[PDB]
Formats: C-alpha cells, sequence, structure tokens
RNA sequence: AGCCAGGAUGUUGGCUUAGAAGCAGCCAUCAUUUAAAGAAAGCGUAAUAGCUCACUGGUCGAGUCGGCCUGCGCGGAAGA
RNA sequence: CCCGCAGAAGAAGCACCGGCUAACUCCGUGCCAGCAGCCGCGGUAAUACGGAGGGUGCAAGCGUUAAUCGGAAUUACUGGG
RNA sequence: CGGCCGCAAGGUUAAAACUCAAAUGAAUUGACGGGGGCCCGCACAAGCGGUGGAGCAUGUGGUUUAAUUCGAUGCAACGCGAAGAACCUUACCUGGUCUUGACAUCCACGGAAGUUUUCAGAGAUGAGAAUGUGCCUUCGGGAACCGUGAGACAGGUGCUGC
RNA sequence: CCAGGGCUACACACGUGCUACAAUGGCGCAUACAAAGAGAAGCGACCUCGCGAGAGCAAGCGGACCUCAUAAAGUGCGUCGUAGUCCGGAUUGGAGUCUGCAACUCGACUCCAUGAAGUCGGAAUCGCUAGUAAUCGUGGAUCAGAAUGCCACGGUGAAUAC
RNA sequence: CCGCCG
RNA sequence: CGGUGAUUGGCGCAGCCUGGUAGCGCACUUCGUUCGGGACGAAGGGGUCGGAGGUUCGAAUCCUCUAUCACCGACCA
C-alpha cells in the first residue's frame, strides 16, 4: 500500500527526499543501564 | 587439477536456469507455437512479427541452456571416463568444447544484466546522509569508502566531483563519478537506502543508532544537440507596432511575429526600428522558448516518473547493515553475510551480482 | 521494332545460422547446363513464392541505333 | 397443561490473561508486522505483537462502538477555592 | 471577530476550532555555577632538562595489498595485548590435500608398540621394501599403542564484553 | 594438514623513543672506583688463530667460590681550533662472522669504503622538589637468533619553591 | 577584558 | 546598431596607463588549542592574466580581431 510522504510534490530526486522524511529519521535507542535509563516502573508489575 | 572449472560451471550453470524458470519457459514457448499450429496468423501481420519476435527469444535461451545441459555432463564425461586412459589429446579436445560452453555461458551473463537505455555507459554515484548528525554522516562515508574499493577492484575508475564534509566527522554528500566499461550495469542496483544499526562513538551515551543513507545512481548521456527547426515549420508575418512618437510606429511594418505550428507559442518583437534586426531578435526569442518548452518536456518526466519512485513504498531499505549484531541482509533479494568487515571496504558482488540476475 | 518461344542448376550463398533463395546491405560476382538465361535491372515477399526485362532461337524483311558540332523554334512564362 | 414412547440421545460459545483488573508459559517475528482505554509494548530470551498449550471472566450469549449519569468534592446548595 | 471608549497608540469585554498528557506550586537529595568562604596535590609560580624541527627505532591512523590477521583508539588507545612475527608462532593470503577428523570418549575388526631405508611430491601425503612380535591367560581374550569402518559427535582465535 | 607468502607493504599524518647538532667536546694512550642479577640441549676462563665479529682446544661451575665481566662517565697526557669541521653515523657498495633445516622477501653483528639531514628547533607542550632532575654505564625476562622497548641495579649529581 | 555550541 | 571599459587564484578585487618581478582578504591544506566542533594561533600551497594573432630580444600590460557582461546614445518628422 501508498505511503503518504511529508515534501508535496517531488521533482528531481525519487530518493533522496524521503531520505529526510521522518520514514527514514534516524531510529535512536534507550539505554538500560545507560547515560539515561532511568525506570519508574519497568515492563512488568 | 581442473575439475575446479567442473566443480565451477555447474553452480553457476543452474542459477541460471532457476532464475529464469527453465522449465517454465519452454512452458512458454509450447503455447507460442500452439497459436502459430493456427495458419492464419498471416492475416495480422502487426501480431504476426509480435509472436516470433517473441519466438526465437524463447528459443534461443533455452537452446543456450539445453546445450548447456548435456554440456556440463559430456565435458566432465571426456575427462572422467579417459581418467582411465589419462590421454593427452583428451585434455586438448575436453577445453575446446569447454569454452565454447564458456562463451554461451558469459554472453547468457551478459544477456539479462545487459541491459536497455545506455545500461553499458559510465555512472554518477550520488550519496547522501540525510538525517541524523554526525552518525549519518559517518555513514555517508563508509559507503563511500564501500564503494571506492569496490568499484576500483573491478577496473573501473573513480572521480570525486562535488563532495560536501562532515563539520566534526564523515560527509554530507559526496558526487563521484565511475568510468569504465558496463558501469552503470553493475550499479544500477544500488540506488536505495542503506541501512546501519550500529553503536555511535559520536554519541555521548554510546546509545545503539539507526541511520540511513541513499546512494543515487544514474547514468550519463549527452543533453542537447538542439538547433533552429526548419523554417517551414514556423510562420512570420510583420504587422504595424503598436506605440507613440511619430507615424513611425504608424507606418512601416517594423514588427514580427515568429509562429511555431508544431507547438503553437508566439514569439513577438517589436523592439527595433528595422523589421531584419525584429526578425533576428524574434528568431532567437524563440530557441530560448524552445529550450524552456524542452526543459519542461523534460522536467515534467522528471516530475511524473518519480511521483512512482516516491510512492514505492519504503523508500527502498536496500540492504540493512547490522554491523553491532555482525550480519547484513539485502531486502529484494535476501542474500545474507555474516563478514560485515568484508563487505564494509569492498566486496559487494554476492549483493550485485544476486540482484543482476532477478529482474 | 513487333509477334511466338526459353529466361536454366547445386544457390535454403554464408549472412545476424530471425530474416534477404536475385531482390536493404559486405564481398565475390565463379564454375556448371547451355542457343542462351544478371550466383539478378523493375514488380512482387517478413524472407521464399508469383509477374516481366536484360540476354538466346524462330518469324519477318529493309536500313537502323546512340553521341558530337551547329541554324531557327517550343515549354518554363502569374497583376492589378 | 397432563400421560405415554424411544434414545446421552438434537443443543457452548465469546472476551480476556504486563499494571489498573480476576487469569501464564513455550514458539514464531525483531521499533518490522502489529497492539492500545490510560501509562505505553515491539531494537533477538516480548507473561503487552502473532500462534499454541493452560487459565480467568460472562454464558445463549459475549465483545466493540455510540449515547447518559456515576466515580468527579472536576461548577462544590448539600459539598471547593 | 463584534461592540463600547480613544486624535492615535491602544484599552476594555471576550471566544472557538485545534493540540498536549500534562503544565504547575512549595520543599528534599545530588550535580553544576564566568556565586561565597576555607583547604590540598609539580596545579601554578621559582627553576632544571625535554617534546614539537633533524635522522633513525617502534606503535597507530590512512592508503596500498592476494593478504597487509584480530583486539586496544579522549584523559584512562598509539615501545599497548606481544616478557621478543625469517620457518614455527599464525589466527591472514594464494594454491595443494582431508573427512568421525589434528585433539576426546564408546563400540566392531585388524595389528605387539616400534626400529631400517627407497621412490614419487613443494610438502602434507601415496605406496613400498625391510626388521621386531613382548610383559598375563579366560586361552571366542588382555591392558599399552597403531590402522580401519559405523554413528553419537568432536572442532571453531566464528558472533555478541550491550 | 602442508609448502611458499603476508603480519616488515608506503604519496602520507600522529604518538612514544634513541642518536645528535659538539670544545663543560671528539679521538689516542695510560689509569681508579660499583651494585644487582643469570647460568646445565646453559655460562663459557686460560691458550692459539683472525684487523675484528668469531673459531679451535679444553679446565671450572647447577654456583658468596666457576664463567658471563675490562664498569662507563671520571682522572692523567697529547692533539683538534669553531669549521658542517678529526662534529654527526643516516644511507649505501664490497667482504664477512654466528644462530638456525633455512638469513631473498625479512636477522643481529664485524671489517673496509661511503659521509646524508642536522649549527639547539614555529604555534605549542611534557616530566621532576631530592640522592630527585640530569647524565653515565651494568644486569635480567621473553628468547636458537633478533631491542634504542620493558623491568631492575649501582656511578656522578644539581637548580629552585617568594 | 574575550568565553558560542553539543 | 557604435563606444566605453572591463575579464587577474575557488570567490570578491589590486598590479595593467609607465613592457623584464603577479599580490590582498576570504575559502582550502597541515599542525596547534578543546572532551569534540566553531572561533583563535602557527606553518604553507594555489593562477602563467577570456580565446586568437600581431609589435619587440621579451607581452598580464602595447595594437588588432572576436567571445561574454555592464553602462551610455538610438533623435526630428
Amino acid at each position: 500500500s501508498r505511503y503518504q510522504h511529508t515534501k508535496g510534490q517531488i521533482k528531481d530526486n525519487a530518493i533522496e527526499a524521503l531520505l529526510h522524511d521522518p520514514l527514514f529519521r534516524q531510529r535512536v535507542e534507550k539505554n538500560k543501564k545507560g547515560k539515561g535509563s532511568y525506570m519508574r516502573k519497568g515492563k512488568h508489575g | 587439477p581442473v575439475n575446479n572449472r567442473i566443480q565451477d560451471l555447474t553452480e553457476r550453470s543452474d542459477v541460471l536456469r532457476g532464475y529464469l524458470d527453465y522449465d517454465a519457459k519452454k512452458e512458454r514457448l509450447e503455447e507460442v507455437n500452439a497459436e502459430l499450429e493456427q495458419p492464419d496468423v498471416w492475416n495480422e501481420p502487426e501480431r504476426a512479427q509480435a509472436l516470433g519476435k517473441e519466438r526465437s527469444s524463447l528459443e534461443a535461451v533455452v537452446d543456450t541452456l539445453d546445450q548447456m545441459k548435456q554440456g556440463l555432463e559430456d565435458v566432465s564425461g571426456l575427462l572422467e571416463l579417459a581418467v582411465e586412459a589419462d590421454d593427452e589429446e583428451t585434455f586438448n579436445e575436453a577445453v575446446a568444447e569447454l569454452d565454447a560452453l564458456e562463451e554461451k555461458l558469459a554472453q547468457l551473463e551478459f544477456r539479462r544484466m545487459f541491459s536497455g537505455e545506455y545500461d553499458s555507459a559510465d555512472c554518477y554515484l550520488d550519496i547522501q546522509a540525510g538525517s541524523g548528525g554526525t552518525e549519518a554522516q559517518d555513514w555517508a562515508s563508509m559507503l563511500e569508502r564501500m564503494y571506492l574499493r569496490w568499484a576500483e577492484s573491478r577496473g573501473f575508475k573513480t572521480e570525486i566531483i562535488e563532495e560536501s564534509e562532515g563539520e566534526v566527522a564523515g560527509i554530507k554528500s559526496v558526487t563521484i563519478k565511475i568510468s569504465g566499461d558496463y558501469a552503470y550495469g553493475w550499479l544500477r542496483t544500488e540506488t536505495g537506502v542503506h541501512r546501519l544499526v550500529r553503536k555511535s562513538p559520536f554519541d555521548s551515551g554510546g546509545r545503539r543508532h539507526t541511520s540511513f543513507s541513499s546512494a543515487f545512481v544514474y547514468p550519463e548521456v549527452d543533453d542537447d544537440i538542439d538547433i533552429e527547426i526548419n523554417p517551414a515549420d514556423l510562420r512570420i508575418d510583420v504587422y504595424r507596432t503598436s506605440g507613440a512618437g511619430a507615424q513611425h510606429v504608424n507606418r512601416t511594418e517594423s514588427a514580427v511575429r515568429i509562429t511555431h505550428i508544431p507547438t503553437g507559442i508566439v514569439t513577438q518583437c517589436q523592439n527595433d526600428r528595422s523589421q531584419h534586426k525584429n526578425k533576428d531578435q524574434a528568431m532567437k526569442q524563440m530557441k530560448a522558448k524552445l529550450y524552456e518548452l524542452e526543459m519542461q518536456k523534460k522536467n515534467a518526466e522528471k516530475q511524473a516518473m518519480e511521483d512512482n519512485k516516491s510512492d514505492i513504498g519504503w523508500g527502498s531499505q536496500i540492504r540493512s547493515y547490522v554491523l553491532d549484531d555482525s550480519r547484513i541482509k539485502d531486502l529484494r533479494t535476501g542474500v545474507e553475510t555474516r563478514n560485515t568487515q568484508a563487505v564494509l571496504d569492498g566486496s559487494l558482488d554476492q549483493f550485485i551480482e544476486a540482484s543482476l540476475k532477478a529482474g
């Protein structure tokens, strides 16, 4: 199925417009433990 | 001894068979000649020459492989039965049947990955980092080292043209020209988004990132050989100019209208006193207006063709590069490698050659 | 010049083994059967067919065929 | 409505199972496919996805959606600042 | 926005769509401050001799490579893992070989273990030709070692120090 | 599993070192004073040969005794006369020694010849307050061989801290 | 005195 | 259309009239400084002067031709 992208009416490049689109934003994950790992309640209980 | 080519010619003979549906090409061929069993195909020659064009393609594809089917067995069978004799004339006749098969194989190698619209011409990579900060830019330059250590290893020449370096590390963009023979044929399966998962030395937390980078391969071509049209296709009238100052504006036919009937755009000029200068200005003015109708002919194709690439879905995430878990997985062809430090810094022919056989 | 005849063969000539058997083109442009018949000048075919012409006999019965140097002419030649 | 006839014979589903909120493990998949009322799950050892076994709830019904009041002392006269 | 007021600036009255799952108040423990006070270490100051320039030695990045194995990479990686790479080491590369295997256990068969040399090959290996045939007797056998076949399996300096 | 190759590649960039750029120095002769370690397929006297690295021979010692092993800076005497020079010891040609199956890739050392950059080093930057810095040599581990590295030992011996 | 960013 | 005056490093401009030797800032490269980037500092490197031909022993300069850009004039019926 289709994808409703950000950049309305992409002209030239058909692949370097989507690279800035939030489909290809940088997925950064969370640490544990690690500079930024506070729980407050974890996955269970 | 010579069993290493005998074992090598077998493995690359059936991958051509599997990635063409070797049994099912004769299936279509037996449907082709079934319509040729009817005598009355000759009443429609627009349909008739279409069928015989498809026939010789379906014939010559399977006939290269059906003679290969006996060819793998007997050339081995010439030597594996006369290793009992160990005869030296047998080695002379075995290699004569061999390189013929190796020619039939390699011309069927270069048959499908040939292929179409100046596919053999020289190339341009245009790699970008996109989004993510430094880590996306450090991965845009690892792709730069990866292809420059690949495309130099197969006999091409690298020419860095435009380049945008990072503020701290890596590059923002690079645009190389990679020239050789069949350059674009090896690089047309690279236009996509290369996904990198690792842990940044540039992140302060040492967290795990998932960066993306484009690598847009496009082939070169000549842009414009564009001149004046045939003057029969343009209509030139003259008339009295509209203005004031004297009746000099209203006595002489000093204006000009050049009308281009294959398009229908009307270039006019009233700028000068003399018709010969107005006609000379309006002729050059219309060749500029024939540039723009040919730019807008190109630019509308550039928008319409890549409203399709935009709407493919998932924007071609081709080849996950997951370095922290030490694997790598191509996406449209599914070939997987466990060597990450070999695919980085060269050795991309597991991924390219397996994706030139698939469509 | 007419009119009556033949206008042969391996020659599916390789060729790109998709075609060109003379017929879009590279060569070669042979030898054979021949009184002759281009390993083809038009037609005709995707390519082979099919229809003619070069060339060859019969017929007929006296002049004929293409160039050169020139004299006078014709077309080209439509305005209020 | 009553008597007689035969034959266990014709008759059990739907939701849920991380916390709230009763009820858990294995397998598949790997920020994908998906879930979701809120907080949020999924980045390779997911009680949260999907399936399986087990269990809990209601039961000829069981859930979702919508609407209303309740919880809400969250327009408070009762009953706030 | 509309009204009223104003010469104007604008005041006053005063929404909704939409969006977020919080925004906020006081106080606690830290950390930080180009806030304060006190105090110490070659920290500065006072000195001495270096490094940076030169040549080489060694390690690293890059580049090259068939391979230039892998790990270490602010301080706290870079004469580090290596208290020592000609072969070996050695994990890498090119080619030549092998599959219950170089090393381990179990089963069935052979053979005492070993010692002497030839030939082919770069060697691994591929055959030989020679020699020896013992310690305990169920005397279909031991134990030690070697060869072979069959499957459990061995093997991995392969991956993840997240 | 094996043979050859690579880890020693080299337009380059950085780190840590050693050697220097000299006269408080170089060379030549003579001469004084150490500590700590190691040694058995090991350390290897005396003697003889070789200019030398080394070889031959053959004692001693698993050692407070035998060997490695003459300590070097120092001091005496002579010359050099401030020049890229009698400084520097890079690179290289030739001839060798030893280890090892093997020294081409790629070992150390000796002899003869060669005689490079370097005349105290930009911005910058490091170590040290006492037997320390600095300088001078010695021994060990790893190891057949192969250190300027590491780890230890003693010689001389400061300057400065308001 | 100058002293911006993550 | 003529006439005027330019083209010099990646860019923006000096030197060109007066013939023999090309700079300035910024950007680039290496180093330093910082945990890192910018800023700062220290070293550097880069052009044969729009193309083509003349004059001279010699042309970025002096003439002539184009090529491009900019400014000005293109009036009277």
